[PDB]
């Protein structure tokens, strides 16, 4: 009809999924988690160093063994180090040097990756020849991949620079599901623990939930003031941290549709580059654009250490399936575990 | 992924034999080289070893020093150089590839190998409980072996291979550390391990099975192979 | 304490090796950013010079150049422009016919504006305190046609000279330095591109050369 | 004694003890661990080794200046110690002419050096550098020798004369080359930063220069006019006594030199006093 | 017009229709997932050499 009506039902309903958040509201996490002991002080130390990479890195992730982890850098090389020894395992020689985001599948045979470059590049790591060659190329993004992840042995999620999300398929190699709810550049991406569910943060200051299957929005956040540039899922399924560039994370439930609390300092006012969840989702690990990494209790919100291991902004962060360890990493082209 | 060796036929005493081998499909030069020879009579045995590198080039004692063994990196050819060759050297050998990191499948593909013919201390001993053992298809048959050192390194890995020749065929890799299994490798067999005794349980035999498997260890660099295991249909 | 990782270590090594092969040899190339408003005048200048991030190799005087051309992206800079970092010079075109013609979505704004506040922006940027810039001045004979009839106070009402080419050139000139603020640490490499081939490379060899001069000099502590 | 050389000695011997010392530790584990490997760090390693060794061997060479009458400390003291004093001072000239060239070349060749200059350059020609320091130090060694009088050893050059042939040696290899290549280079740098089409003030390059030209003029040249007028100067005269007496302010300008270089090489760069505030405050 | 406009009003208000759960019963959910695996955090509680695969 007009659009005076569709902005009026809008604003309508709106108000209303706010008055509705305001009501479900009870009580707070803070003022009940009160009564739970604090961690106190965690020391963490350096226990390898890793000094392979001559370029900035940029994103990296823990594999399912919990002992191979792979690492992009500007300088176009992707490297799969043995945590326990250190050794570098491949060397894949990437066509395009601007890659910002890599991915390590669950079953440790292809990994994905990409940057300003639309077409993100898939290598098999299991050839029967020896060497890493390119197994698919998946193109027809407009705007540059921020974050991809594998979604199963055959099916892979990515993000690009546009507003919007596809779901591409190794086997075919086509766009199975297009989403098209974001309004800003899209940033972050995480999946879900029961592979059926997955966030993506944007730049329009807001957080939503997307189904694999019924392929459509399922909640949305809007607790940010400015972009968002990391997500992480929480390991019981049922929360999901944030990071961004005002300096105070926030954290979600898919459940009550809203922010249980937030996490931030007087002295912290620097953006957030990366979030994780320990094993068991109590300590809440960011890495900040500072040259150090400070640890967050899920519950109490106190800062229980802080990580000066790294020189440079922190790029990415990740841990181990197992919470055996923690590695970070940094433009400062150096790779270090924690634990 | 293909080994074409060449170079074998006679050979008087005390001669020389230059042992050419041209690699395909794959990169010669990630993967290292092993030669393993087996005489008519005699098992498996290890012969040398070369790196991708080129580096760290070791010999078997029965061949220490009187073989050579040389790669070219451009040209994608194994050659090994064999001087003052002895009656005792005479048997087939075969060309196998290796390449070692992490989840890595070493011994996996074996060559067809050429017959060259001769004119008329504390290794690691392999000892096999049995060496003939009567199959017949459908059943579940075990072989099992003794090692003289254990095998299980503080890493938590076991360096026991195990090998199938079949008869007109060259060794092919079942399992790798008790745990793996080769690519291309029915997964109706399944191996064990205690440290010092070794088991290989082969369920659902099949024709295709008929052959005699191999063992050997990795642990040391001067290999040693088993007996042998022949099962007869 | 060790029984096969030894192949393993020999691989990490000839690994690390072979990557520090290829960091000595990609470091040995420059790398340029190319940016301006305007696709034709980027269109001409690859061309003189010879989708995503449009990748280009060229060799002049046994000096390599990596030419970065990210005008088919069309997305938010601020979460991307940091990636370009360490490049060693930043080119900017802007074509001097601009002064009277506008874009489709102008609504009184001129489009000799939007490039002036373009490159203002990336001038000014926190990520290119150190990296010089090249602007080259495109559609030098179409510009000194118009200015024949179309008056250059048109977009600059505070313009006050003879509409003549010299003049107009110089004062264009120096509205385009003085959005400039780090008069110290910047320093702007201004040509007018000609039709004429084997000038603009030249130009841009020499303030490549100069540009590596002074951060060689300015690394050791003499400048 | 409380005479003037004395004090003036003393006061400068503290000074290098002082400054150089930490300074020199500092700059040597920063650019050893704190900071990449290269050229211009690899350069500045050996500076700073250099100059730390030469600090250390400052009170063992002056102590051995002291006690050339007895030296009941044996003969392969007295051939080592100097020998060893001889090699770090000429390492260190070596390292401060090749920094020149190196930095004279960068902006004769710039095309030049970014395709062929790399840190394995560098390690080679410091490699050069320290074995040719280390063949022209066999002349100390291989001469110096040990002589005694009716009741007491002395070591010297007992034995053109020995002496005068290394002295000439030392002198002509040690300022007049060195010296000459510095200046030439700094003045060709400052003649094109001052010129071209892109032409700027720069008063930073010229102010380095000269300024580091001063040091290194005002360092090594009483050390090598005393050399040269001891071979001129016989004992006896007057001016032999003051020669004699003041000799020890040679070597302690020369190590007060290695003790100021970190200052004036290291020290400059916009990069390497961020690393090093940073590892202090971490220290701290 | 209607393209983007009606679509995230259709959008808008299928998101909405959505159950919502106390923030109490969710808070008390977390908290108990966080402490029923307290013990199996390596990086909550200090971990020995021993098991630790990269110590020393």
């Amino acid at each position: 009809s007009e659009l005076d009506q569709l902005r009026q039902e809008a604003e309508q309903l709106k108000n209303q999924i706010r008055d509705a958040r305001k009501a479900c509201a009870d009580a707070t996490l803070s003022q009940i988690t009160n009564n739970i002991d604090p961690v106190g002080r965690i020391q963490m130390r350096t226990r390898r160093t890793l000094r392979g990479h001559l370029a900035k890195i940029y994103a990296m992730h823990w594999g399912t063994d919990s002992r191979l982890l792979v690492s992009a850098s500007q300088d176009g090389k992707l490297i799969i180090w043995d945590s326990y020894t250190t050794n570098k395992v491949h060397a894949i020689p990437l066509r395009s040097s601007w890659v910002m985001t890599c991915a390590y599948a669950p079953s440790g045979n292809y990994v994905a990756c990409g940057g300003l470059d639309n077409i993100c590049s898939i290598y098999n790591l299991k050839t029967r020849e020896g060497n890493v060659r390119v197994s698919r190329e998946l193109a027809g993004h407009t705007g540059y991949l921020s974050c991809c992840r594998f979604l199963d042995d055959n099916q892979i999620v990515t993000s690009s620079g546009d507003t919007t999300c596809a779901l591409w398929d190794i086997e075919t190699g086509q766009q199975t599901t297009t989403f098209t709810g974001h309004t800003g550049d899209v940033m972050s991406l995480s999946l879900a623990p029961d592979t059926r569910l997955f966030v993506s943060g944007a730049c329009d200051a807001s957080a939503k939930l997307w189904d694999v299957r019924e392929g459509m929005c399922r909640q949305t956040f809007t607790g940010h003031e400015s972009d968002i540039n990391a997500i992480c899922f929480f390991p019981n399924g049922n929360a999901f941290a944030t990071g961004s560039d005002d300096a105070t994370c926030r954290l979600f439930d898919l459940r009550a549709d809203q922010e249980l609390m937030t996490y931030s300092h007087d002295n912290i006012i620097c953006g957030i580059t990366s979030v994780s969840f320990s094993k068991s989702g109590r300590l809440l690990l960011a890495g900040y654009d500072d040259f150090n990494c400070n640890v967050w209790d899920a519950l109490k919100a106190d800062r229980a250490g802080v990580l000066a291991g790294h020189d440079n902004r922190v790029s990415c962060l990740g841990v181990t399936d197992d919470g055996m360890a923690v590695a970070t990493g940094s433009w400062d082209s150096f790779l270090k575990i924690w634990n | 992924v293909q080994l074409v060796e060449s170079g074998g036929g006679l050979v008087q005493p005390g001669g020389s034999r230059k042992l050419s081998c041209s690699a395909s499909g794959f990169a010669f030069s990630s993967f290292g080289m092993h030669w393993v020879r087996q005489a008519p009579e005699k098992g498996l045995e290890w012969v040398a070893y070369i790196s991708s590198g080129s580096g760290t080039i070791y010999y078997a004692d029965t061949v220490k020093g009187r073989f050579t063994i040389s790669r070219d990196d451009p040209k994608n050819t194994l050659f090994l150089q064999m001087t003052s060759l002895r009656s005792e050297d005479t048997a087939m050998y075969y060309c196998v590839r290796s390449i070692y990191y992490y989840g890595s499948s070493p011994f996996d593909f074996w060559g067809q190998g050429t017959t060259l013919t001769v004119s008329a201390s504390a290794d690691i001993v392999m000892t096999q409980a049995t060496s003939s053992v009567p199959v017949t298809p459908g059943e579940s048959v075990s072989i099992s072996c003794r090692s003289s050192k254990s095998l299980l390194h503080s890493n938590g890995n076991t360096y026991l291979y195990w090998f199938l020749q079949r008869p007109g065929q060259s060794p092919q890799l079942l399992i790798y550390r008790m745990s793996n299994l080769a690519s291309g490798v029915p997964d109706r067999f399944s191996g064990s391990g205690s440290g010092t005794a070794f088991t290989l349980t082969i369920s659902r035999l099949e024709a295709e099975d008929v052959g005699v498997y191999y063992c050997m260890q990795h642990l040391e660099y001067p290999l040693t192979f088993g007996a042998g295991t022949k099962l007869e249909l | 304490l060790s029984a096969e990782d030894k192949a393993a270590v020999e691989r990490s090594k000839m690994i690390d090796r072979n990557l520090r092969e290829d960091g000595e040899k990609a470091a040995r190339e420059v790398k340029l950013l190319l940016l301006g408003a305007g696709e034709s005048g980027k269109s001409t200048i690859v061309k003189q010079m010879k989708t995503g991030i449009v990748e280009t190799h060229f060799t002049f005087k046994d000096l390599h150049f990596k030419m970065f051309d990210v005008g088919a992206q069309r997305s938010e800079r601020k979460k991307w422009i940091h990636c370009f970092e360490g490049v060693t010079a930043i080119i900017f075109c802007v074509a001097l016919s601009d002064y009277d013609l506008v874009l489709a979505e102008d609504e009184e704004m001129n489009r000799m504006h939007e490039s002036m506040k373009l490159f203002d922006s990336i001038c000014n940027n926190k990520w290119f305190t150190d990296t010089s810039i090249i602007l080259f001045l495109n559609k030098k004979d179409l510009f000194e046609e118009k200015i024949k009839k179309s008056p250059l106070t048109i977009c600059y009402p505070e313009y006050a000279g003879s509409n003549t080419y010299e003049e107009a050139a110089a004062y264009i000139q120096c509205q385009f330095e003085d959005l400039n603020k780090r008069k110290d640490t910047k320093e702007i490499y201004t040509h007018f591109t000609c039709s004429t081939d084997t000038k603009n490379v030249q130009f841009v060899f020499d303030a490549v050369t100069d540009v590596i001069i002074k951060n060689n000099l300015k690394d050791c502590g003499l400048f | 004694w409380n005479e003037p050389p004395v004090i003036l000695s003393m006061v400068i011997l503290s000074l290098t003890f002082l400054l150089g010392l930490p300074g020199n530790g500092l700059v040597l584990w920063v650019a050893g661990l704190k900071m990449q490997r290269t050229v211009n760090t690899i350069w500045f390693l050996h500076l700073t080794l250099a100059d730390l060794l030469c600090c250390l061997s400052l009170p063992f060479s002056l102590a051995h200046l002291a006690l050339q009458g007895q030296w009941p400390y044996g003969r392969f003291l007295c051939k080592l110690i100097p020998s060893i004093i001889v090699l770090n001072m000429f390492a260190s000239v070596f390292l401060l002419t090749a920094i020149s060239l190196d930095r004279c070349l960068v902006v004769f060749k710039p095309i030049w050096c970014q395709n062929h200059r790399n840190v394995g350059m560098a390690c080679s020609i410091c490699g050069c550098i320290w074995v040719v320091a280390f063949v022209m130090c066999i002349p100390v060694f291989v001469y110096r020798e040990i002589f005694t009088t009716d009741n007491h050893n002395r070591c010297g050059y007992k034995f053109p004369t020995p002496l005068v042939a290394i002295t000439i040696t030392r002198l002509v290899v040690g300022f007049l080359l060195p010296s000459v290549i510095m200046i030439a280079c700094y003045s060709f740098i400052v003649f094109r930063m001052q010129r071209g089409r892109f032409a700027k003030s720069q008063s930073k390059t010229f102010r380095v220069a000269v300024v580091v030209v001063a040091v290194f003029l005002v360092c090594w040249t009483p050390y090598h006019i005393f050399g040269v007028l001891s071979l001129l100067t016989d004992p006896e005269t007057p001016l032999g006594k003051t020669l004699m007496s003041w000799d020890h302010v040679c070597i302690a300008l020369a190590s007060a030199n290695s003790c100021f270089n970190p200052f004036l090489y290291a020290l400059l760069g916009k990069d390497f006093r961020k690393k090093a505030r940073q590892s202090i405050q971490g220290i701290l | 017009s209607i393209a983007q406009a009606r679509k995230l009003v259709e959008q808008l208000k299928m998101e909405a229709n959505i159950d919502r759960i106390k923030v109490s019963k969710a808070a008390a959910d977390l908290m108990a997932y966080c402490e029923a695996h307290a013990k199996e955090d390596p990086l909550l509680t200090p971990v020995p050499a021993s098991e630790n695969p990269f110590r020393e």
